[PDB]
């Protein structure tokens, strides 16, 4: 029927610029107008403009006024976003839209953009052992921080899978261009450290595939 | 030129309740509103047009009214694939502007994180770095803040804060902080703490280890 399709993810570098494509089917590019809207990580939907391809007419929003450029081409139904020297500002999903005034209304998949210098790097995993009021509780919870890595994503388990609940894999979150994640796990006081625990971690972009067993401190 | 102020940026539900969600526009929109729905991990959806027009294939638990400024979405009788976000949009004039959002969770009783701290890996300081991690899990609701602080003093740099989903068996939440620094640093000091605020305790719930006391 009707389907707008988008780029998967763009990796790009601060700096850089990038040109989104949203191309259309089911449907003329004409009879609406075609809209790119911007979300970060876990925030709201923010309107970058629109383009009206019959007439090329576009309409922005003041705070993306210099960032972005949104043009059409009804030769080929498709619509772009040229967003323009990359910030890590810039990092979100961008969606394409086809609509006006009335019922016709549809979304694209959603194009994830990723900016940072960044090249792909393995993550190093440690373990993550108790400050002990907690091993000493009905339940201990130890954990295994994934830090430094690039690009998403990564999997995690403990116990090859032989442990998997009382668990808990945070979203991954890059700060100064590489990511790191955690994930946490809590057994029974008489399962650790008498009984053995480790963490499972995977990178496929590096190759990497590290195991990590949850040893006492001095402690 | 007209901006939208929705509201609850948040709500909290049980299957069965009658919901609203309300959002103001900062000017007159002439009922050029609508309101899309967007899923996790899904595109948003075109919920209502034209302030009460029904989009295709909404069902009619679902009803939108007002006019010049003050409209709601309603949602009569909860059904458990209501969950999600909600956001409004003006087609007033350009820009056309979407309310901040609303995220509608499944309420359940309060419940107190279990924190938990744990000082950097041996196999982190022979590399130079020292990170301290604080597990906040099982909490509800949402809300949470969490301070570091070493040796007294709070910390601001160097937290990487990651937050999960509620979730599907339980419907708590649970967050990650964790407090980045060099092995410089992290071994020209002794305390390390994190404290929790959540609406459970007037107190922080807070966790910490002593570097030398082991």
């Amino acid at each position: 029927e009707v389907q707008l399709q988008q780029s998967g993810a763009e990796l790009v570098k601060p700096g850089a610029s990038v040109k989104l494509s949203c191309t259309a089917s089911g449907f003329n590019i004409k009879d609406t107008y075609m809209h790119w809207v911007k979300q970060r990580p876990e925030k709201g939907l923010e309107w970058i403009g629109r383009i009206d391809p019959a007439s090329g007419n576009t309409k922005y929003d003041p705070k993306f006024q210099d960032k972005a450029t949104i043009t059409a081409d009804t030769s080929s139904n498709t619509a772009y976003l040229q967003l323009s020297s990359l910030t890590s500002e810039d990092t979100a999903v961008y969606y394409c839209a086809g609509y006006d005034y009335g019922n016709f209304d549809y979304w694209g998949q959603g194009t994830t953009l990723t900016v940072s210098s960044a090249e792909t790097t393995p993550p190093s995993v440690y373990p993550l052992a108790p400050g002990t009021a907690a091993l000493k509780s009905s339940m201990v919870t130890l954990g295994c921080l994934v830090k430094g890595y690039f690009p998403e994503p990564v999997t995690v388990t403990w116990n090859s899978g032989s442990l998997s609940s009382g668990v808990h894999t945070f979203p991954a979150v890059l700060q100064s261009d590489l990511y790191t994640l955690t994930s946490s796990v809590t057994v029974p006081s008489s399962t650790w450290p008498s009984q053995t625990v480790t963490c499972n971690v995977a990178h496929p972009a590096s190759s990497t595939k590290v195991d990590k067993k949850i040893v006492p401190r001095n402690c | 030129d007209i901006q939208m102020t929705q509201s609850p940026a948040s709500l909290s539900a049980s299957v069965g309740e009658t919901v609203t969600i309300t959002c103001r526009a900062s000017g007159n929109i002439h009922n050029y509103l609508a309101w899309y729905q967007q899923k996790q991990g899904k595109s948003p959806q075109l919920l209502v047009y034209n302030a009460k027009t029904l989009a295709d294939g909404v069902p009619s638990r679902f009803s939108g009214s007002g006019s010049g400024t003050q409209y709601s979405l309603k949602i009569n009788s909860l059904q458990p694939e209501d969950f999600g976000s909600y956001y409004c949009q003006h087609f007033w004039s350009t820009p056309w502007t979407f309310g901040g959002g609303t995220k509608l969770e499944i309420k359940r009783a309060d419940a107190a994180p279990t924190v938990s701290i744990f000082p950097p890996s041996s196999e982190q300081l022979t590399s130079g770095g020292a990170s301290v991690v604080c597990f906040l899990n099982n909490f509800y609701p949402k809300d949470i803040n969490v301070k570091w602080k070493i040796d007294g003093s709070e910390r601001q740099n160097g937290v990487l804060n990651s937050w999960t989903d509620q979730d599907s068996k339980d419907s708590t939440y649970s967050m990650s902080s964790t407090l980045t620094l060099t092995k410089d640093e992290y071994e020209r000091h002794n305390s390390y703490t994190c404290e929790a605020t959540h609406k459970t305790s007037t107190s922080p719930i807070v966790k910490s280890f002593n570097r030398n006391e082991c």
